[PDB]
């Protein structure tokens, strides 16, 4: 698994691969690891597929109830719900989550919740196995308030390198762009990012 | 008339008759006065007996080295509330290394009493309390009623014929509020106040109880000959 | 004696507490009607702000239960908000457990079952409110379903609720007998809002300003409530006729 | 076990082998592994057969109650969510791996659920022991369009690859097609390529071969 | 029949719950407490009856704080008000624990309203004998709410309850008519002092101590603080001058 | 270990129980009576873990006596064995199972028949002409298979038990310090005073 | 120490022409030690027979529990339970203790009193229904029984031939298992008659 | 609170009786008459149906006579639903006894269990008692054939011939007049039929308005619940019908 | 808190159970609903009295399927009937299908609903149900059957019976027109004739709701492949079929 979320001038962009393996076998090569918990609040999931799916479902339920009672939730609110769900059940969960949201108050925001249930707000976050191989590249190539094109290119290059070096990551590169316009879905196929 | 069956029923005028009956239970109790200055706080208690062979019961209860209370009314309800206050002071001292303030003690007894004036089956408490204490804010005297209302005062008195002592404390306010550094004069002022509520009685060594708390004086109770010098 | 205090059967086989809750539904003295269009559903209710010290934006008897279901309540606002919170919780739990948005009739049946529980249990009183849920169900189209303190629930082509409910009901019955259809043959939801407001003016015989009405519109995957300015624009468009 | 599911142009088909084994021994040579959650929502099971049967029956009963309550045709996403949550509650201690396909007012759907509660979506899925062979066949022969007969042939060939190249799958091929609008077609033993050859001799014993010590008539009456 | 007012949550033949109305009667016998929503925040004020000079002045605080941004005052049975405030503090703590952000004023209002309404649902519980004026500043601005013993709560430009509530309401209406642009924080404090001084005239037998708090975005950075010291004396002088 | 033998001989049931109680390398007792009279015509010998044996036996005894008092009727040995088996089958799936093995010998007055039941700590009940618990069976079973006759008299049963006890004293690696022998017949339960 | 391998025992059921057969061995032992030569493992409720092989205490508890349930079923429904309904009941009762299972392998055999169809079925420890129309084997010598039944069975056998077939199967399977044998019982079940036969085996 | 509406079902009267128990007895006094007779070789139960109509399916109907196990039956007088609840509990208790002891439960034990349940219903819990009286007809190998009777109070008594329901006085008078200890099962059948025909409120006793049952002796005991055709046959034999 | 832990239905000094009789009275004021058992099926019919004509009558189904072979109609309080049918559908699974793999027979489901109602007439702080139920079912070993369940918890098997307002007259009509040789179509015809007298307004397929427990419908199974599963025997007659049978009276 290789997931990331990058903020930029117009909003945020989540990116992930599509490879879910049970050991050395690619159980699914078209996995959607980008999950929507609210209209403009999504999450990149890594780790236990069952744990992450259940956590995302419960967070979506809580955010729907929150929207029904007190109106639209903030990205920090979704991050807090994720943090509570992951910290109070840290003994029986293996889930790394990257919560990326867009609101008109704070533009784009990215929080990361690794193992243990700690929450960290970052300009960009990476997680999963393949992330181990792109720390240097991302740290040397990330810039604040990039344009949409440069952010898509950065995420594409990072995830392509991760897929190239990490055996646990592969498939197509999925992206979800959260901006004032709304939600845009992007896909990049192997024949494109492999020649990068 | 048809609205004094329990605490769960309001009267057409908006009254809680069980609370008022508890207050009346207090009014039939023996008188006890409390006063304070800027350095000390005194509780004087007129202990009541059944006959000459009986004891005079006990009206002063210590809750912690810095806080104590005198009762007027049902003794078991006063024991329950004093045990709750001891447990809260102990919890504060253990968990926070912090002596429990007197205002918060009044708030907690207010909540404990209010929890009975709204649930069916649980009667209100039939006792009134006078709580003296000395904390980081100085000396404090509180009057607690079973309605839940807790009031911080310089002086007051509760029980039968307490209005005389209350008026005496009203007249002597400017005098006893300045009795700082001399606890014996404050105790004698409290003794005069409780004497103002003696119609056909007189203070002896068996009916007078004293309690003192202050700066360098932990909450101490005086019974018997110890109070004789103040009679 | 005591048979009229708790929810038990009288010698006539009646539940007087249920009837008294029905009476309490009219305590607010506000009427509201609901009608269906080609692909939407409109509810209109009277907005009465008697005190000058009140915030008019907070005076509302319409609630956004989910993104697709709206609910207008006739009755006291405590029980109204109680039922609204319960319906929102039930819709959220439904979406979580069964993976799809709760249908309008299903929420109506749940609230009516809870009302039946309150009617058969003596420890709790029935909620003196009448709940009208409206939505555009993915399998039923525009849907209006009403529930009452007795535990009854039923759908409508159109409906009305309040003290002057019978007049609006008769007006809608006459319009639908003449038009020979069970909805409003209009494409845009604005025209259905205008139709509802116009027919309420005709039935009640009173004019309305932008600060006298509350309008809730349900379209495919979206329930919303009109602001004072949208209500004013609809009133201007009705005046253009 | 070898189970597959393939979505075509107007519905979804599932297929499975008919061999249940207890270790290396074949227990049932014709076990119907296609279970019915709802009349148009079917599921193929793998792993602990008892767990699969129990969870499928439970979710089917809940689906029927939900359909009677809501007065609507059951949705595949409902059974999906219920199976997911019920399996996740037990942290994989219920050894059921299901391929759940069906049709509902929303359309045709095909998902896979694992014992721990993980779910996966796709146009073609495979589970069980022989899953790798079947998936190979699928990756080699799957396309988008796909007619009903094309999808049936693809699923049958995948189950055959599992029957021939895997030791845990064998015998016959059960199929269930579900088109949008039509009823579910349950082809039991759609293919029977492993018919047992006739024996060289009959081993019927002459009456009196077995020595009997005591005989009596037991009463099955009232 | 008769006896419909003997148990709570019993509908009378005219569709009423007489126990709630009796709780309202208990509320009307309480002291005056008002709330004024200004441009950048809210102000709360209350009158404290000095039955005797044995009461320690400036103590016996009646205005309570919830979280760090909610102010609550109540008229009626002070212990019931403290109970409701404790429940609201629990609700705000839970909201902050779950959603990180401090609880919005409408959310807190709905929590308290649901609690009181549930207390008017069973014959085994007594309705609250308090009317509560609360509010504060959140991400959506300033909010002021009043909550009745019936569980009914609403948002107000100005609210008042107690014995002199009528007079206060009239004055509040004047404040709405004379100042359509809105009052400032200290201006609202001074006018609340005036309104409390005018409302005390319905209880002139006893003297009163004025107690004021405010939650303002500009003057208190969105935090609930007691108006004390120089500003409190300024408001008291303004009230005594505006009165005769 | 503990020696628990029983034999049904046409007219009575004979139960023999070792007399030795050993904890460690010390024989604490050499005169222990490892039986409890459940009813005037039903005896039960027991062997197993320390404490569990006597506790279980006395519990069963109290229950059987309570039933006899309530109904003024002695339960048949079959019903007593069924009750004991049910208790032991509830024990194994409890938190701490009773590690007791019992031999129930009883003379059914209704059927006028002696009966011997063997139950282990698991709840495995079997009606046997002769039974033994533990390693004692490995030596006694075959001896009985060669020397037992269903038409035997109580004296013949006593001689057979003497032979069994002699074989046990010869080949067992433990000194069980003799056996206490008891006879259950139509006249009730008695103890053999004079035994080898 | 495997619970299904402590006491031992074998049960085998087979179907014929308008009949069924269910046979079991009579051995109850504790590992090598043989205890009871008369421990039958087949119990009938009305007209549906059930053979239970595994842990003997669980065998007896299941026998008593199913007697309980079938008696209450007949009292409530006023009719005897059918083999298919009883099979489903056994499956549900076994799975009700999913995580505290019984260490048994039940086998149901009977003839449906209304349709006359012969019906046999088998289960595992948690109640996995194995609906096979030919034969169902269970016990410690499950593999030997599987081989004997797969080699000997032919469909549509008369009771006199079905008895010989099932008896030879059980005998030759028990002679190759240490924990099975010591006697055998065979029920040949028809619609109106059920014959019980005690076989002669080697007692080793 | 709720005490205003509490009827207090488990309180004593100044005389020393339970109000609800007496009222349930009065209720049962209006139920269809049931009669049990214990002869030397069997037991006979007979009862009259209160719910009678031409459109009432009497074949699949069971409202007066029920089976507890294979050796015990009950005749009901009163609320049929409370009776069936208690019968379900009795069946469960009998099967529990069977599982525990591997023996059929004696009659008196089951009667006392059901009577203790009915008693506990009249001492605590604050619930109304079961308005049902039971006539237990059973067999066991300790006391032989047994006839018991229990009321909502929780008391149970043993009888030779007994009646419950409506017109119990006349039924008991007829039984005490025409009962003999050495009589057989057919004589008991005839006597029960005659007593029901003489104590009924309807014009004539027809087969569709009564239920019948016999527990008799192949060395085994058989419990036969009579079908409508067999009831009509025994009626035309006894002479009540032709 | 539920401080009503005591029975709200107690025996009166006369022997009557007040709440039981009052629930029966509430039932008697309900709309007339009848059922007729034939030799090849059962029919249950009722009148769909609508409060407002603006209400959609189809969304108010008085006949509800309990099991694919067992349906039910009622007379009395609608909401109580709705919660009872929900409880019955749930108990048909939790107490039989999940234990025996098959749906329950008619008598057993009727006994379960009667037990529910009896608990409702004896438990603490609860009023009895204000409904009488007519349950029409078919099981393999008892054939077709029709049962009536009263608020008291008592149930009776009926060849034909009606409950509600004109229940007495309807029952008399049925007693005069019922015979043990009736067919399902003859039973439907008699049911229509009986309901024609209990109603006065419009008498068409949109105002009356009628359903049948007859032969199996393989067209309503939703799937084809299993020859043992035939189909559901319960079927609600469409408005068109009701009108076609009414036009021929
Ligand atoms: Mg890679
Ligand atoms: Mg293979
Ligand atoms: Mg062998
Ligand atoms: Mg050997």
């Amino acid at each position: 698994t290789s997931i990331m979320a990058v903020t930029f001038k117009d909003g945020v962009i989540l990116g992930a691969d599509s490879r879910t393996t049970t050991g050395a076998y690619i159980a699914n090569r078209v996995t959607d690891k980008l999950t929507r918990v609210h209209d403009k609040i999504w999450c990149c999931r890594s780790g236990s597929a069952a744990d992450t799916q259940a956590i995302a479902d419960i967070v979506q339920y809580h955010l729907e109830l929150y929207t029904s009672q007190y109106g639209t939730p903030s990205t920090e609110t979704a991050a807090s719900v994720f943090k509570e769900l992951c910290y109070e059940n840290k003994d029986n969960l293996t889930a790394g989550i990257i919560v990326a949201g867009y609101d008109d108050k704070n533009k784009g925001e990215v929080y990361t919740i690794p193992l243990g249930g700690s929450v960290h707000k970052l300009p960009y976050a990476i997680a999963g196995s393949g992330s181990t191989f792109i720390y240097g590249y991302c740290d040397k190539n990330f810039r604040e308030n990039m344009s949409k094109e440069e952010t898509v290119d950065f995420i594409k290059h990072s995830l392509s390198q991760a897929i190239k070096w990490d055996g646990s990551s592969g498939g197509v590169i999925r992206m979800v762009v959260l901006t004032a316009a709304g939600v845009e879905r992007l896909i990049f196929y192997p024949d494109e990012y492999e020649q990068l | 008339n048809n609205y004094d069956g329990d605490t769960v029923t309001f009267s057409p005028t908006g009254r809680l008759f069980q609370v008022e009956y508890a207050l009346e239970a207090i009014k039939q109790g023996s008188v006890t006065v409390g006063l304070r200055s800027n350095t000390h706080a005194v509780l004087v208690a007129l202990k009541r007996n059944a006959d000459e062979l009986s004891s005079y019961q006990k009206k002063i209860i210590k809750c912690d080295e810095h806080m104590g209370l005198s009762l007027a009314g049902l003794a078991p309800d006063a024991r329950v509330l004093s045990n709750y206050l001891r447990q809260q002071c102990n919890y504060s001292s253990l968990v926070f290394n912090r002596k429990l303030a007197v205002e918060r003690a009044g708030h907690l007894l207010c909540d404990k009493a209010q929890k009975n004036t709204q649930s069916y089956g649980g009667r209100p408490y039939g006792v009134g309390l006078l709580i003296i204490g000395y904390d980081k804010s100085g000396a404090h005297l509180l009057e607690f009623q079973p309605s839940g209302n807790v009031t911080e005062l310089y002086g007051t008195a509760i029980g039968a014929r307490s209005q005389g002592a209350k008026t005496y404390l009203e007249r002597t306010l400017d005098t006893f509020i300045k009795i700082d550094g001399n606890p014996d004069e404050l105790i004698k002022a409290g003794v005069e106040a409780i004497s103002q509520s003696l119609r056909d009685e007189s203070l002896t060594v068996d009916n007078l109880s004293i309690a003192i708390v202050g700066k360098d004086t932990p909450f101490t109770i005086y019974d018997g000959e110890a109070v004789a010098k103040y009679i | 004696g005591y048979d009229r205090h708790i929810t038990i059967f009288s010698p006539e086989g009646r539940l007087y507490q249920v009837e008294y809750a029905f009476k309490a539904t009219n305590q607010t003295n506000i009427n509201s009607l609901a009608v269906r269009g080609k692909d939407c559903t409109v509810v209109i209710s009277q907005k009465k702000v008697p005190d000058k010290l009140l915030d008019p934006t907070t005076v509302s008897y319409i609630f956004c239960i989910s993104r697709t279901i709206g609910m207008v309540v006739n009755g006291p606002i405590p029980d109204a908000r109680n039922a609204a919170l319960r319906a929102k919780a039930e819709a959220a739990e439904f979406r979580y457990k069964y993976g799809y948005d709760m249908p309008c009739d299903v929420l109506a049946k749940r609230m009516a079952n809870l009302s039946q529980i309150y009617t058969q249990r003596a420890y709790m009183r029935p909620l003196g409110v009448i709940l009208t849920f409206v939505s555009v169900d993915e399998e039923l189209g525009p849907s209006i379903y009403k529930t009452d303190p007795a535990g009854y629930y039923v759908g409508y082509k159109a409906t009305a609720t309040g003290p002057k409910q019978q007049e609006i009901t008769t007006n809608l019955e006459n319009h639908f007998k003449k038009s020979k259809i069970d909805h409003i043959n209009e494409e845009s939801w604005e025209k259905v809002v205008e139709f509802a407001i116009t027919h309420m003016i005709d039935a009640l015989g009173t004019e309305f300003s932008k600060n006298d009405l509350e309008v809730g519109v349900a379209t495919k995957d979206k329930f919303f409530t009109l602001s004072a300015e949208n209500i004013e624009e609809r009133l201007v468009a009705i005046a253009e006729q | 076990t070898t189970i597959v599911g393939v979505k075509f142009n107007n519905g979804v088909v599932i297929a499975a082998d008919t061999r249940s084994t207890q270790g290396p021994i074949v227990a049932d040579k014709n076990c119907a592994k296609l279970h019915r959650i709802s009349p148009k929502i079917w599921c193929a099971g793998a792993g602990t057969a008892a767990d699969t049967e129990a969870v499928t029956q439970l979710i089917g009963s809940n689906i029927e109650l939900h359909s009677l309550y809501t007065s609507r045709e059951p949705r595949v996403v409902s059974a999906l969510q219920m199976l997911k949550q019920h399996l996740f509650k037990y942290q994989g201690h219920i050894g059921a791996y299901l391929i759940v396909a069906g049709v509902d007012p929303t359309g045709s759907h095909l998902f896979s659920i694992h014992a721990h509660g993980s779910t996966d979506v796709g146009y073609y899925l495979s589970l069980g022991s022989g899953s790798l062979a079947a998936m190979a066949v699928l990756e080699s022969h799957w396309k988008q369009d796909l007619t009903k007969e094309e999808a049936i042939k693809l699923a049958s060939d995948a189950i055959q690859a599992g029957i021939w190249n895997d030791l845990g799958s064998g015998s016959n091929v059960d199929v269930c097609v579900m088109e949008i609008g039509k009823d579910a077609e349950y082809l039991r033993n759609y293919l029977t390529p492993n018919v047992r050859e006739e024996k060289q001799k009959s081993y019927k014993f002459p009456r009196g071969t077995t020595a009997v010590l005591k005989e009596s008539i037991v009463n099955i009456c009232d | 029949g008769t006896g419909y007012d003997l148990s709570n949550s019993v509908f009378s033949p005219d569709g009423r719950n007489f126990q709630v109305e009796y709780a309202v009667k208990a509320v009307e016998n309480g002291t005056t407490s008002i709330g004024i929503k200004c441009n950048d925040g809210v102000v709360f004020a209350v009158e404290k009856l000095i039955t005797s000079k044995l009461l320690v002045p400036q103590k016996n605080v009646k205005i309570q704080v919830v979280d760090r941004h909610i102010g609550c005052v109540y008229s009626g049975l002070i212990p019931d008000g403290r109970h409701l405030v404790n429940r609201g503090r629990e609700e705000a703590a839970s909201f902050k624990k779950l959603y990180k952000t401090p609880i919005p004023i409408p959310a807190f209002a709905d929590r308290l309203g649901q609690y009181v309404q549930a207390h008017t649902l069973y014959n085994s519980v007594r309705p609250f004998g308090v009317s509560t004026i609360f509010g504060g500043v959140d991400k959506n601005g300033a909010h002021l709410y009043m909550l009745e013993p019936s569980g009914s709560y609403w948002g107000y430009k100005g609210a008042a309850t107690g014995k002199g509530r009528q007079s206060a309401k009239a004055e509040l209406e004047k404040l709405v008519d004379h100042h359509p642009e809105g009052l400032s924080a200290r201006e609202a404090v001074k006018q609340a002092a005036k309104i409390i001084y005018l409302a005390h005239e319905d209880n002139k037998e006893k003297d009163f101590e004025l107690e004021i708090s405010w939650c303002s975005l500009s003057e208190t950075n969105g935090l609930h603080k007691f108006v004390k010291g120089d500003l409190l004396q300024e408001a008291i002088d303004f009230a005594q001058k505006e009165i005769n | 270990m503990d020696i628990i033998l029983g034999i049904r001989v046409q007219d009575s049931v004979i139960l023999a129980s070792s007399k030795a109680v050993t904890r460690g390398i010390s024989v604490l007792k050499d005169s222990d009576d490892k039986t409890r009279q459940l009813s005037p015509h039903t005896l039960m010998s027991f062997a197993g873990e320390a404490g569990d044996t006597v506790q279980f036996a006395e519990y069963i005894q109290a229950n059987i006596q309570l039933y006899s008092i309530r109904e003024d009727y002695e339960l048949s040995p079959q019903a007593v064995s069924s009750f004991v088996r049910q208790e032991l089958a509830k024990s194994i799936r409890s938190r701490r199972p009773y590690q007791v093995n019992v031999l129930i010998g009883g003379y059914d007055k209704k059927k006028n028949k002696p009966e011997l039941y063997q139950i282990d700590y698991l709840g495995t009940k079997v009606e046997l002409p002769y039974g033994a618990h533990g390693y004692s069976g490995f030596y006694t079973f075959s001896l009985l298979d060669h020397h037992y006759r269903p038409d035997m008299t109580t004296e013949e049963g006593l001689d057979l038990l003497k032979l069994c006890v002699q074989e046990l004293e010869k080949r067992m690696p433990m000194d069980f310090k003799g056996v206490i022998v008891k006879i259950v017949d139509k006249d009730g339960i008695r103890q053999v005073d004079d035994f080898q | 120490s495997d619970p299904s391998s402590i006491n031992g025992g074998i049960v085998v059921a087979m179907t014929g022409k308008d009949c069924v057969a269910i046979a079991c061995d009579l051995r109850l032992g504790s590992q090598s030690l043989g205890v009871s030569n008369k421990f039958e493992k087949i119990f009938h409720y009305g007209h549906v027979f059930l053979g239970i092989t595994g842990l003997a205490t669980d065998v007896t508890t299941l026998n008593e529990m199913f007697r309980y349930k079938t008696n209450l079923y007949k009292l409530k429904e006023e009719r005897a339970i059918e083999p298919e309904t009883f099979t489903q009941l056994v499956s549900s009762s076994l799975y009700e203790r999913r995580f505290g299972p019984y260490f048994v392998g039940p086998v149901v055999a009977g003839i449906n009193s209304k349709s006359g169809k012969p019906f046999i079925a088998g289960f595992d420890l948690i109640g996995c229904i194995d609906e096979a129309k030919d034969f169902i084997v269970s016990g410690t010598a499950s593999d030997q029984l599987f081989g004997m039944c797969e080699s000997l069975y032919e469909p549509n056998l008369e009771p006199e031939d079905l008895f010989e077939t099932i008896s030879q199967a059980l005998l030759n399977a028990a002679d190759r298992d240490a924990l099975s044998g010591w006697g055998a019982v065979v029920y040949i079940i028809k619609k109106d008659e059920v014959v019980k036969r005690y076989l002669k085996m080697r007692q080793d | 609170g709720s005490r205003r509406y509490d009827s207090r079902t488990t309180i004593f009267s100044p005389e020393g009786r339970l109000y609800q128990v007496e009222y349930a007895l009065e209720s049962i006094s209006h139920a269809g008459t049931a009669i049990g007779i214990m002869a030397s070789d069997g037991i006979v139960l007979a009862a009259e149906r209160k719910v009678t109509s031409t459109l009432l399916e009497q074949d699949t109907s069971t409202e007066k006579l029920y089976k507890l196990n294979d050796k015990i039956a009950v005749a009901v007088a009163g609320l049929t639903a409370d009776a069936e609840i208690l019968i379900n509990t009795a069946r469960i208790h009998a099967q529990n006894y069977l599982k525990t002891y591997n023996e059929d439960i004696p009659v008196e034990i089951l009667v006392r269990r059901l009577s203790d349940i009915k008693q506990g219903y009249t001492q605590h819990g604050g619930l109304r008692p079961f308005g049902v009286s039971f006539i237990y007809a059973g067999y066991d190998d300790r006391y032989g054939y047994q006839l018991y009777t229990s009321n909502p109070s929780g008391n149970y008594t043993g009888w030779k011939a007994i009646s419950v329901g409506a017109n119990t006085s006349a039924a008991q008078t007829l039984l005490q007049m025409d009962y003999k200890d050495d009589m057989k099962v057919d004589d008991a059948i005839e006597l029960a039929l005659k007593t029901l025909s003489k104590t009924t409120d309807s014009s004539a006793l027809t087969y569709d308005r009564l239920e019948f049952a016999t527990i008799r002796k192949d060395g085994e005991v058989y419990q036969k619940i009579f079908k409508p055709q067999e009831i009509k046959d025994i009626l035309v034999k006894t002479g009540i019908t032709k | 808190t539920d401080r009503y832990s005591f029975s709200l239905t107690t025996f009166s000094p006369s022997g009557k159970l007040g709440q039981i009789d009052y629930a029966l009275t509430a039932v008697k004021q309900g709309v007339t609903s009848l059922g007729i058992k034939a030799t090849n099926g059962v029919v249950i019919a009722t009148e769909k009295k609508s409060s407002s004509p603006l209400a959609m009558s189809e969304t108010l189904s008085k006949v509800s399927l309990l099991t694919p072979d067992i349906g039910a109609v009622y007379s009395g309080m609608g909401p109580d009937y709705r919660v009872l049918v929900d409880k019955s559908r749930k108990v048909a699974h939790t107490s039989y299908k999940r234990i025996y793999g098959e749906y329950p027979p008619t008598k057993l489901l009727v006994s379960e609903v009667a037990k529910i109602m009896q608990e409702a007439t004896q438990s603490g702080g609860v009023r009895p149900f204000g409904v009488s139920l007519l349950i029409a079912g078919h099981d393999e070993f008892n054939g077709f059957s029709l049962y009536q369940v009263d608020p008291s918890g008592s149930y009776f098997p009926w060849k034909a019976t009606a409950i509600g307002k004109g229940s007495v007259a309807a029952k008399t009509f049925l007693e005069k027109r019922w015979n043990d040789e009736l067919e399902l179509e003859d039973a439907i015809h008699i049911a229509l004739l009986t309901l024609k007298e209990s109603v006065e307004g419009e008498f068409n397929g949109d105002t009356i709701e009628l359903a049948i427990i007859g032969d199996e419908n393989p067209d309503l199974l939703g799937y084809t492949g299993i020859p043992t599963d035939k189909g559901p025997r319960f079927r609600k007659l469409t408005s068109q079929e009701i009108n076609d049978r009414l036009e021929a009276l």
